[PDB]
RNA sequence: AAAUUGAAGAGUUUGAUCAUGGCUCAGAUUGAACGCUGGCGGCAGGCCUAACACAUGCAAGUCGAACGGUAACAGGAAGAAGCUUGCUUCUUUGCUGACGAGUGGCGGACGGGUGAGUAAUGUCUGGGAAACUGCCUGAUGGAGGGGGAUAACUACUGGAAACGGUAGCUAAUACCGCAUAACGUCGCAAGACCAAAGAGGGGGACCUUCGGGCCUCUUGCCAUCGGAUGUGCCCAGAUGGGAUUAGCUAGUAGGUGGGGUAACGGCUCACCUAGGCGACGAUCCCUAGCUGGUCUGAGAGGAUGACCAGCCACACUGGAACUGAGACACGGUCCAGACUCCUACGGGAGGCAGCAGUGGGGAAUAUUGCACAAUGGGCGCAAGCCUGAUGCAGCCAUGCCGCGUGUAUGAAGAAGGCCUUCGGGUUGUAAAGUACUUUCAGCGGGGAGGAAGGGAGUAAAGUUAAUACCUUUGCUCAUUGACGUUACCCGCAGAAGAAGCACCGGCUAACUCCGUGCCAGCAGCCGCGGUAAUACGGAGGGUGCAAGCGUUAAUCGGAAUUACUGGGCGUAAAGCGCACGCAGGCGGUUUGUUAAGUCAGAUGUGAAAUCCCCGGGCUCAACCUGGGAACUGCAUCUGAUACUGG
């Protein structure tokens, strides 16, 4: 870049990409291990999983990573399927 | 910006006086009034319908030492204002500074008044005016400032004056060299060999 | 946010200012969201110059629009003015 | 508050959808005469009741489908 | 009170006529150019072409009151000395006023440029419902106790440069656990789960580890529900042309369910149904940013979308996402392409459609300027720093408006020129002469306003343990203008420095002589030129404009010459060679019904500017500005039911 400060949030930025990057596949991780037991039809496997996932994508939301609502869905849909089940 | 030539040649292209001089000399002593200048002059003009309204315009201009574009902004300005339009070109005409100096006897001429003004020689209001097309309004007070006054043209001009007609819409006191405006002149007030509605039909085709 | 200031009109040496409320972001004589005042640097103050709606910019500061130095200014001088 | 639209019905194949076609008069901007224009709505119709010649009541609603943002209101008249 | 209360025709077909019909002219307008000419000023305008390519500077920073900090300069200091004993230079130490480089915060999504793309993830009008929203704002509570890192720096080392490699080492409002956790999220509920950060100013007992504790106020941080502003999304109507384009469509149209977004949604995927669009113009092709408005027109229209303002789109070309409240980023990142620059040959670097400026293209469009003083933006508690936004200045008669280039007197009316029947006429009061004025330009002298604030003190209130600090409001003192030699006022010198351009056969204001001889040439249209040419060219005279005047280009007008308002088809251009007939348009008469068309009223909206009306301010005018009226339109509701439609 050519300014002085536009090197600067280049270097900040992509900082922050490592950082958001790697907190978001644990997170994505979390979402998919409740998912997988679902799909094997097992309530407590999935009811655990969703209970370990629970507050991580609640503070990736505090965190601004996403948004409250994305971590809200998640919560409800997985709830959902997991009622629907056992 | 201004006409600089001879004047009289103006007058008798027109037919007629058009006070561009002093009036201390019977015109017919200083050119051959009745006729037209040039080689050509004794010729009569055959003349259109389209030529008698130009002559007219051209009178009416010659008269008041304005030239097209400022003349015509004046005929917009009288077609947009209320009532009779001939008859507002013709007040707005004689609103005009260099006119009203004149018509006060400030000068012998309005060329000669004009000077006056252009010269910083008149106030308005006990306030300097100093271009000609100044339009001036009713209950003003046009004025020779103090260093003027001494001047001895503005004598011989409020002279010749005292001998013209008295303009009714003018107080003007010749001891001061002080005159006011009274109220904008009636179209009765005004020559009656000036056709405004030929001026007006030249401008509306 | 929303601010109170001086959209400069008027011509080159005679300033004119038109108060208006407005995103700060938009440029200075573009878009505003309400116009609620004037002010006449050159007013010859024989008569008027500076005329301000009071009661819409106190509702606009009441919903946190903020004001102009110069706003602030001419708001304390009208106040004591009358 | 219930602004709403009164067309019939051109085409009920659809599952739950059905085409309705509104038709007005309108002055022609230029030459003054009254034309017939149409606006056709792909409206929702959960249920099916809706039959083609139909005319019926709608109004307009959140997206329903790419192209649906109107919904059933009721069968004003049916089977001419 | 006022605020669309406005409308012209001429030349040219014929021997002549009337009609038909085109061509041409008078008018307004312009981001203009060229030719001749050219004094001043105010306000505006200034690459319309190559979205061609760009050397150089500048156009985005700022905070030491988040943080470790010193390398510059500035003081200060135990202690070295300049020592001529209070003046001091350097060795030292961040002790502090500050501050390079670094981490960190907020801004680089605004401001500014362009109109390539786009006939629709656009614009305009009017409505919807499923959403987010930094800074600013109201409400109520948090702000506990910990942890591992890292740039800077240090040592070693690679590069020509760009920029790296190792290992050390350290701070925070960087970063992560743990606790706390509802008027928050998930859930029928029971329950389950989520955050944070300090930093400053001043201080009374009180005292220590002299760091501060503690007291106090400012400020920042976290959560949730709001406000305001911004933005995303959906529907309807309108918004160019072409059928020498008639059929188009597999995520296609819908349904179910999973996923997905901030949010509704074929947004996506699987499965299912077989739909969806189209002659009320789909598809395809050509062209194009849309609007407020602008120009023209009496109007209805026609043409148009510089300058100002609103929306959109783009940022060398094609694609992509990362950071972030916001971007798929105008001076950010990545890939590919085109191109250019640096290199020690191994490798690097960049994107003016920001402001100046350059090459190129063109009939044609400016200075590599001054200033942050004013308004406004970014950061900061502030002081302030940054701001080619902006305010100004330079260039160009490009346009609009204003003024000057003198005023008055001046006759047998000179000389010269020009015409003349030689009598005289004209140029012409024109010139010379005579007085007289001095704007503007020149030169000296003086001198508003655009300035609000901010800075020291002071005093009072709210604070508080407090007269501190903080903040508000009064007071005094000293101060802040790029423009600038400002506007404007006074003085000096002298008419002194300031007039050109086109036209004069008819249309069309203005006529004669000489030269030429169907030549040389003119020409908007008719038409001029072979011996009297007011038409060519010169002259004298005249007409029209005037710091401009002509020519060319260009839109509308006149053109009722695309005719809705407002025309025609026997012989002038125009009835298909004839009939049947789908779609379509139109449809006799009565009643009832409906209330879409139509009509009425009410309400909201129709940005500001512009236009218009009445006022106000610059000496006037252009120009600036207050208020109004107007935006003739759209939409919702409620009525009326004669006519049209059902
Ligand atoms: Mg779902
Ligand atoms: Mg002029
Ligand atoms: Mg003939
Ligand atoms: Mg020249
Ligand atoms: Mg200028
Ligand atoms: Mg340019
Ligand atoms: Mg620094
Ligand atoms: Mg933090
Ligand atoms: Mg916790
Ligand atoms: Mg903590
Ligand atoms: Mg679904
Ligand atoms: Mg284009
Ligand atoms: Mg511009
Ligand atoms: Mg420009
Ligand atoms: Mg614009
Ligand atoms: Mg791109
Ligand atoms: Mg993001
Ligand atoms: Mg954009
Ligand atoms: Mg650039
Ligand atoms: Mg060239
Ligand atoms: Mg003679
Ligand atoms: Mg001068
Ligand atoms: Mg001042
Ligand atoms: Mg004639
Ligand atoms: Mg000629
Ligand atoms: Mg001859
Ligand atoms: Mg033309
Ligand atoms: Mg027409
Ligand atoms: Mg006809
Ligand atoms: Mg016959
Ligand atoms: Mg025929
Ligand atoms: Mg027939
Ligand atoms: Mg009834
Ligand atoms: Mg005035
Ligand atoms: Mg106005
Ligand atoms: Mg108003
Ligand atoms: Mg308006
Ligand atoms: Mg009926």
């Amino acid at each position: 870049a050519n300014i002085k400060s536009a090197k600067k949030r280049a270097i900040q930025s992509e900082k922050a990409r490592k950082h958001n990057a790697s907190r978001r596949s644990m997170m994505r991780t979390f979402i998919k291990k409740v998912y997988a037991a679902i799909e094997a039809g097992d309530k407590a496997a999935a009811q655990k999983a969703f209970n370990e996932m629970q507050p991580i994508v609640d503070r990736q939301a505090a965190k601004g990573l996403i948004h409250k609502n994305k971590a809200a869905r998640h919560k409800a849909n997985l709830t959902a399927q997991i009622n629907k089940l056992a | 910006a201004r006409y600089l030539g001879p004047k009289l040649k103006l007058s008798r292209r027109e037919g007629t006086d058009l006070f561009l001089k002093s009036g201390v000399r019977a015109i017919d002593t200083k050119c051959k009034i009745e006729q037209a200048p040039g080689q050509h002059g004794a010729r009569k003009p055959r003349l259109s319908d389209y030529g008698v309204q130009l002559r007219e315009k051209q009178k009416v201009r010659r008269i008041y030492g304005v030239l097209e574009r400022q003349f015509r902004n004046y005929y917009k300005e009288a077609a947009r204002l209320k009532g009779n339009t001939g008859e507002n070109l013709l007040a707005l005409l004689e609103g005009r500074l260099d006119n009203v100096v004149y018509r006060m006897g400030f000068g012998a001429t309005r060329a000669e008044a004009r000077q006056l003004v252009s010269h910083k020689a008149i106030m308005v209001n006990g306030r300097v005016v100093n271009i000609a097309s100044y339009q001036v309004s009713p209950n003003d007070v046009v004025s020779i400032r103090e260093k003027a006054k001494k001047q001895s043209r503005v004598k011989a001009a409020l002279e010749l004056a005292e001998q013209r007609e008295k303009p009714t819409w003018l107080e003007v006191d010749a001891g001061k060299m002080e005159g006011t405006f009274k109220r904008k002149p009636e179209r009765s007030d005004l020559s009656a060999d000036i056709n405004e509605h030929l001026i007006v039909e030249l401008y509306s085709k | 946010m929303v601010t109170i200031r001086l959209a400069r009109h008027g011509a080159k040496k005679r300033p004119f200012y038109q108060v208006v409320v407005a995103d700060s972001r938009n440029a200075r004589n573009g878009r505003f969201i309400e116009r609620v005042g004037f002010f006449n640097p050159i007013a010859s103050e024989k008569e008027e110059g500076t005329r301000l709606d009071l009661d819409r910019i106190a509702h606009w500061v009441g919903q946190g629009a903020t004001i102009s130095d110069r706003v602030a200014a001419l708001i304390k001088e009208v106040n004591k003015a009358a | 508050k219930i602004r709403t639209l009164q067309g019939r019905v051109v085409s009920d194949k659809m599952e739950k959808s059905i085409v309705v076609a509104i038709e007005r008069f309108v002055k022609h901007p230029i030459y003054g005469k009254f034309i017939k224009r149409t606006t056709k709505l792909h409206v929702h119709d959960e249920n099916n009741e809706c039959g083609i010649g139909d005319v019926v009541e709608i109004r307009e609603c959140r997206p329903l489908s790419k192209t649906k943002s109107w919904t059933l209101v009721r069968v004003v008249e049916k089977a001419v």
